[PDB]
RNA sequence: AAAAUGAAGACAUUUUAACGAGUAAGGAAACGAAAUGGCGUAAGGACAACAAAAGUAGUAAAGAUUUAAAGUAAUUUAGAU
RNA sequence: AUAAACAUACUUUGAAUCGGCCAAGUCUGGUAAGCAGGACUGGCGAUGCGGGAUGAACCGAACGUCGAGAUAAAGUGCCAAA
RNA sequence: GGAAAACUUAAAAGAACUUUGGAAAAAGAGUGAAAAGAGCUUGAAAGAGUAAUAUGUGAACGGAUAAUUUAUAAGAAAAAU
């Protein structure tokens, strides 16, 4: 057979060793690069392997304060952990602060003592499926060249699902309102004033 | 927008009376007056951010930034030691530098 | 898959007061002056070679691309390397003719090891070709 | 000799040479910068006002012990003379090189001195008869020169 | 230094431990587990496309000027003119 | 008692060297000397590094290329890290 | 007593006519594979000239560390059942 080390390749109709096969006898084998497997899917309603213990102060329903990424200084209600990823799955109700339904890593948040609790969030969709289907991919490599227009087209065929599954702020924005100036609190955003030393402040 | 930072000021390196470390960056944050008020920002984010008259056909951003951790106090007056992913620029002494709320273990 | 290649100290040494003196060339000398301000560690000037800069042995005298050199002037010094074409990388030597070094492309192509000097002494197909 | 460097259009361009020529490479090199860049209608005229001593030549780079004068103000240099000879040797050139602008018809109005250029030559000793027996050298500084003059216009460059 | 392995791999083998400043001065070549390791100049004798055209060279030698890479370094390598 | 097998005992061949200088809970000549000459040890010569502002000998400590950590002499109003 | 000084090309085919210039020369033109143009194979360093770029209060140069600018420079494969 082959020598281990012998890929044999098509000569371009050019001079070749008498030893070297000839072309009729040659065919190519495309390069593989990919050697290790992607990651296994496991059912929906168990824990990854990979899943971060919160800390303490972090329970459903308590308020968080973003101190990092696009929407720094906002605050936002935590409702449960994603656990195929780890991240909080936190909503600063569209209505209140304008941020939507997303997922931060727990390392960006500040826990503060203000709760909003409510049961009855209904959280029947909104998992991993859901963040994987509003996400917003690239255009491959090798998909033509499809400039520019791909992302405008995506984030319009992805927002009716997004309001669809905003039925979970429905709860948690007429609670809000029943503490006073709670509202004016959660749309307003947070500020470091002067002698707010971080090591002196409590939440 | 809003203010998530603290200023701290560039003071120079880690040295001595004729030698200097430049791996480790001495800092004194604001409001820290004393070694004790050193332990909650150990580990917090550094950035040193600066700006780039850049032309305008260079494609390189005007706004640069390098970002490092806050790893230990430095003496009794809440001086503390940042190790960044390249070393500041000796020209930046003196200026001030960003110290985030994260990592958060609040 | 390929290593990380770690140079201990990525400067030049050069040969004292070479930077002074033009008839002082760069390439180094240990000086043995018996007053000499290098030979003596004072510090400032304290920079000579040792054996303690040496380059780990397993990443030693390997090319940024993962591969070593193996210096060919004909086709038949590729059949060296064929069987270690993820180990060695051809390198025509600088007397090899325009013709020749077209056949040494032309077969290492065939047996897939790769050359270090593709676009050695090409013709003049780079304007209005 | 060889040009220093060739025109970017030579059917627009002129040119005129020197060699070996018997005037100072000192003098010369000071006149020949004072010239670089300024219309051949002009530069004529600031050649001629230096002969008749009316235009200073600045001493930049050899001023030792050149003493001042009044026309070098605004000049940045407080060191001018009037070399004769070497203004002159670089009228002969200009006109050389002006006919050759004319045999190829290009518009003489428009010509700058774009380039022009002197270098050192091989010099030729002499004898010097010193105190106690002593013979000393007597050497002359010849230079070449080179100028190239060209047809100025618009450029653009988007 | 000691253990292990050993006709040929290869990086002058593998593992473990200790060690590493230096003027005058010494350590010639060879020595498979090598009784220090190497770089450079020129000349002489051989080797250099293993199937009967067998190192490179007017499809551009030597030299020169530079750009990059390898080596702790002595230096070497290749591109362009 | 303690330590000692890369211990111990060497053999042969040979290089360079025999102008020395310094310190001191030491001495002799001298009014004394950064003078002259000695006993014991440690150094400089042959030796850089941290400290004494600077210094052949003082104090800490002797050097393959580096990363992190406790330290030495000694320091902590500014130059200057504390 | 007592030196220094070798080399165009295969072949002189060693420019040959015009314009500027007192002339020497220069600019065209031409020979030649190539000016190799007779101060003629190559053409280094010291020293200058031109062009591009950068810097600046009583020396200059070198080393470590970063910043800025410029240059070099790493890919066409592709997931779970």
């Amino acid at each position: 057979s082959a020598p281990q080390w012998f890929v044999p390749v098509k000569a371009g109709d050019a001079k070749v060793p008498a030893y070297y096969p000839t072309d009729d006898m040659i065919q190519e084998q495309k390069k593989k690069l990919r050697t290790r497997k992607g990651a296994k899917i496991t059912a929906l309603d168990k824990p990854a392997w990979n899943l971060e213990k919160l800390r303490k102060s972090i329970v459903p329903g308590a308020i968080l304060i973003i101190v990092a990424g696009k929407y720094a200084g906002k605050k936002v209600v935590f409702l449960k952990q994603c656990i195929k990823s780890g991240a909080l799955i936190v909503t600063g109700p569209f209505k209140i602060n304008g941020v939507p339904l997303m997922r931060i890593n727990q390392r960006y948040v500040i826990a503060t003592s203000q709760k909003v609790d409510v049961s009855k969030v209904d959280t029947t969709g909104v998992d991993v499926k859901f963040f994987k289907k509003i996400a917003i991919k690239k255009a491959a490599f090798g998909k033509t060249v499809e400039e520019d227009f791909a992302k405008k087209q995506y984030e319009a065929k992805k927002a009716l699902i997004v309001e669809k599954q905003k039925q979970v702020d429905e709860s948690i924005v007429a609670e809000i309102k029943k503490v006073p100036y709670l509202k004016e609190y959660m749309a307003s955003y947070f500020t470091l004033k002067n002698g707010d030393h971080p090591h002196l402040l409590k939440f | 927008k809003c203010r998530l930072h603290v200023n701290a000021v560039f003071m120079g390196f880690q040295r001595a009376q004729r030698n200097q470390y430049p791996n480790v960056a001495l800092l004194q944050i604001s409001g820290v007056n004393t070694k004790e008020d050193t332990p909650f920002y150990i580990g917090k984010r550094v950035a040193y951010v600066y700006k780039v008259n850049v032309k305008k056909g260079s494609n390189k951003p005007a706004i640069r930034a390098i970002f490092g951790k806050i790893v230990a106090p430095h003496g009794n007056h809440g001086v503390v030691k940042a190790r960044f992913l390249h070393n500041l620029p000796p020209k930046a002494m003196g200026q001030n530098l960003k110290v985030f709320l994260y990592p958060s273990n609040i | 898959i390929k290593p990380k290649i770690v140079k201990k100290y990525t400067g030049h040494f050069k040969r004292f007061d070479s930077n002074r003196f033009l008839r002082v060339k760069a390439s180094w000398r240990v000086p043995r002056g018996i007053d000499n301000r290098l030979r003596r560690k004072f510090k400032g000037t304290n920079l000579l070679p040792k054996i303690g800069y040496g380059s780990a042995k397993a990443t030693r005298n390997m090319l940024p691309c993962g591969l070593y050199k193996f210096p060919v002037r004909n086709t038949t010094d590729l059949e060296m390397i064929m069987m270690q074409n993820r180990k060695y990388a051809a390198e025509i030597s600088h007397a090899v003719s325009a013709k020749k070094r077209q056949e040494i492309i032309q077969r290492a192509k065939i047996l897939n090891i790769r050359v270090l000097n593709a676009d050695a002494r090409i013709k003049k197909q780079e304007v209005a070709q | 000799v060889k040009y220093c460097a060739k025109p970017v259009n030579v059917a627009k361009a002129a040119q005129a040479r020197g060699d070996n020529l018997k005037v100072h490479f000192k003098n010369t090199y000071e006149t020949a910068d004072a010239i670089r860049g300024m219309k051949v209608a002009r530069a004529q005229e600031f050649l001629k006002n230096v002969i008749i001593k009316k235009e200073i030549v600045p001493f930049r780079k050899h001023n030792g012990g050149v003493g001042r004068k009044a026309q070098c103000k605004g000049l940045n240099c407080a060191f001018g003379r009037w070399p004769v000879k070497s203004a002159q040797f670089i009228l002969k050139l200009l006109k050389n090189a002006v006919d050759n602008a004319k045999a190829k018809g290009l518009n003489t109005a428009l010509l700058t001195v774009s380039h022009i250029a002197v270098q050192e030559a091989r010099s030729s000793r002499r004898r010097l008869y010193r105190a106690h027996g002593s013979i000393n050298s007597f050497s002359s500084s010849p230079c070449h020169i080179e100028l190239i003059l060209t047809e100025k216009e618009k450029k653009v460059a988007k």
